[PDB]
RNA sequence: CCUCCUAAAGAGUAACGGAGGAGCACGAAGGUUGGCUAAUCCUGGUCGGACAUCAGGAGGUUAGUGCAAUGGCAUAAGCCA
RNA sequence: AAUAUGCCAC
RNA sequence: CGCGGGGUGGAGCAGCCUGGUAGCUCGUCGGGCUCAUAACCCGAAGAUCGUCGGUUCAAAUCCGGCCCCCGCAACCA
RNA sequence: CCAGGGCUACACACGUGCUACAAUGGCGCAUACAAAGAGAAGCGACCUCGCGAGAGCAAGCGGACCUCAUAAAGUGCGUCGUAGUCCGGAUUGGAGUCUGCAACUCGACUCCAUGAAGUCGGAAUCGCUAGUAAUCGUGGAUCAGAAUGCCACGGUGAAUAC
């Protein structure tokens, strides 16, 4: 119940569970399942030792939790210092894949801000 | 009352004057006529059925084109008056659509240089 | 005392040879290890600082002292005598117990542990080292976690200098970076 | 992206300066316009000036630029913000 | 009514002279026994900062004295039990 | 039950 | 000049006399109803308290002055 | 006339829509039922490869013949058991496919990962009396690529009108 570091919930089923991990998915999840040769409905407090051994196995193989964490923060640390228009976009805070900014935008830009 | 206490509309500080460029595109000479009528507001004779309150404290400033209609939206900001915006116009009576864009004028300028203009100016 | 047969009988080896001491007592030792957390939220409900300090029992196998206000500070509400934290300290047994269990299972379970910095280090050889979550701690159970206490931790050494204190932390495969 | 099967994409003309500078050596900005253009391994050093609309913005091209078109690098628009 | 100065190195000494306080509090803030020593700053440290708790150092009583000011106070008259 | 007003040639 | 007060959002007032925190109305802003405006309806922001310096762990509040605004008094010859 | 840029800018405000806020649902597996349209530097089978966008060879067809092109909602079983959740999909990182001279400004799509706001929405306000509303998919024009729009097509299918 603690794989990769962190808790995993232990009343839900394996794949659910696994997607708690930051860097597993539902797609991750049932090839690490299928790899360590776990049901997928299966819920984690009702696994042998060494079955959490063997999903530790697999889930060490991705990159996951604080590796995955500062790869994306060097990638977006690098689009800053490089100042192209993504790093200039994330600079700003605003949309960085082309979207429409003269309305919505909220997501990137926060709530309304009254003048 | 120096023949030129006009202010014209900026959205900020530095922001680009948004008349003088509005002013600029009034086609020919009506911007040179449009100078005179404000020296002449200045003067205190300027014609009669040139100027009109439209509704708020916005004054239209009236030209040529059909029956006056090179229109300028303004109001007094103490003893200098502001001009908002400077547009032509086909019929007569300003479209409401370009009245509201004078009040937001007013109403950002107010925000902007100030409410109510310094004390000795 | 695992630790400290460790330390008798291959530490104090390590240091004499490394730092050249003409005597053995001017080795460094370990005097005490301090636990504390500022539960400075206490002062709205003094049930948080019991809570708080059943987990650093919990973490020490020690009761704790309820530290209280030194002088009444107003930036944080809080008036002379108002109890805002709970601290232990621990030596010679439950000092090296408590220090083997940290260093061989609470620092693993750190959550992205990347190596305990080298610059804490108070300029004499004592070193603080600040743990975030107290679930680190198989002692404390994770699921009656009601919130996230942190605590801070003192290793108290006999160290004059920073050089010494760190060259005595890591010869016990102390976790730096 | 370009297809990987295309390969990257160079404009010839900025790909023929490229290869004259860097074969004879530190010379003027290449004052250019290929903002489509890809920053290949060999532009390091060089000092290009990107067009942006108006101004050929320069460009000191490095080893992490690699792969980027020019263009990213010389933004084309103006902007400090709404009533400052 | 209390404290300092004027007040002229014993006491005392006036002015519609210059500054401040009191009309209480406490069953413990009293007695005794045992124990302890401050302000401030710097360094390190989870939330937590200029100021919360922890550790070390410099410092030296620049703190404290239930309430004014003076005189005291380390043997403590200051702080716990 | 309350329901004020409408200035720019035509 | 003496004595009693007062300085609080853009305006008018509370709060403060019992030091632990600043509210009401109008107004302003945004939207709504209207052909449009007024009225109206629905949401929001706004003052860190005249000012200096103290006290206090904490000052709009307590204190001392200082600045300005009112009120009473400034008499007997 | 030409190359670059802009029409794609964003403190904000409004209109019109799409997806949601879940169990009348989500996901997984099997499976039934359509109409209408398009197509010749075009639609592209079958087969092989790729996890998928798609790639290779490549028939057939200007067509009631071939392709687009397995409709989806629905039904059967399991699962989730009311939780900001296997709801919800924004945003962002990495890796890629296709078109096009060229995808940075500024394309669509795919895989992995991230997983936001949202728990039915104030005043106010809109559409609809039938196969209509609601809901589910499909096609076309424009078009090299680029629909939640527009124009059509069918599937399921009500309440109410004193
Ligand atoms: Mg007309
Ligand atoms: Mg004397
Ligand atoms: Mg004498
Ligand atoms: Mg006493
Ligand atoms: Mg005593
Ligand atoms: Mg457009
Ligand atoms: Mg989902
Ligand atoms: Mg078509
Ligand atoms: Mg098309
Ligand atoms: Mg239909
Ligand atoms: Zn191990």
């Amino acid at each position: 119940a603690r794989i990769a570091g962190i808790n995993i919930p232990d009343h839900k089923h394996a794949v659910i569970a696994l997607t708690s991990i930051y860097g597993v998915g539902k797609t991750r999840s049932k090839a690490i399942l299928a790899a360590a040769g776990i049901a997928e409905d299966v819920k984690i407090s009702e696994l042998s030792e060494g079955q959490i051994d063997t999903l530790r196995d697999e889930v060490a193989k991705f990159v996951v939790e604080g590796d995955l964490r500062r790869e994306i923060s060097m990638s977006i640390k690098r689009l800053m210092d490089l100042g192209c228009y993504r790093g200039l976009r994330h600079r700003r805070g605003l949309p960085v894949r082309g979207q429409r900014t003269k309305t919505n935008a909220r997501t990137r830009k926060g709530p309304r801000k009254p003048i | 009352a120096a023949m030129g206490t006009w202010k014209f509309f900026r959205a900020s500080v530095d922001g680009r004057p948004v008349f003088k460029k509005e002013f600029d595109k009034l086609p020919d000479q009506a911007r040179a006529a449009l100078i005179v009528l404000m020296q002449r507001y200045l003067v205190g004779d300027l014609a009669a059925g040139s100027i009109k309150p439209i509704r708020g404290d916005i004054l239209e400033l009236r030209w040529h084109e059909a029956n006056n209609h090179f229109r300028v939206l303004f109001f007094r900001w103490g003893q200098h008056p502001v001009a908002l915006t400077a547009f032509y116009a086909n019929q007569q009576k300003t479209p409401k659509t370009k009245i509201e864009t004078a009040l937001d004028r007013q109403k950002i300028w107010k925000r902007a240089f100030g409410d109510t203009p310094p004390i000795l100016e | 005392a695992k630790l400290h047969d460790y330390y008798k009988d291959e530490v104090v080896k390590k240091l004499m040879t490394e730092f050249n001491y003409n005597s053995v007592m001017q080795v460094p030792r370990v005097e005490k290890i301090t636990l504390n957390m500022g539960v400075g939220e206490a002062i709205a409900d003094k049930k948080l600082l019991d809570n708080a300090a059943a987990d650093l029992a919990a973490i020490s196998g020690q009761k704790p002292l309820i530290t209280k206000a030194r002088k009444s500070v107003a930036g944080f509400k809080i008036r002379q005598g108002y109890p805002i934290g709970c601290k232990v300290t621990l030596r010679g047994e439950r000092m090296w117990e408590f220090f083997e269990r940290l260093i061989t299972i609470a620092v693993p379970r750190i959550r992205d542990f990347r190596g305990l910095s080298a610059k804490s280090f108070d300029g004499r050889g004592n070193y603080s080292m600040g743990v975030r979550e107290q679930i680190i701690f198989p002692e404390i159970d994770y699921d009656k976690v009601d919130r996230v206490r942190g605590l801070d931790i003192t290793i108290t050494t006999t160290a004059k200098s920073d050089e010494e204190g760190r060259a005595l932390l890591a010869a016990f495969d102390f976790p730096f970076r | 992206p370009r297809s990987l099967k295309k390969g990257p994409f160079i404009d010839l003309h900025l790909l023929k300066k490229v290869e004259k500078a860097v074969e004879s050596g530190d010379k003027k900005p290449l004052r250019t316009w290929s903002r489509r253009s890809t920053i290949f391994p060999n532009m390091i050093g060089l000092t290009i000036a990107v067009h942006n609309g108006r101004q050929h913005v320069p460009v000191f091209v490095t080893d992490e630029m690699v792969g980027h078109k020019l263009g990213e690098f010389a933004p084309t628009r103006t902007y400090r913000g709404h009533a400052a």
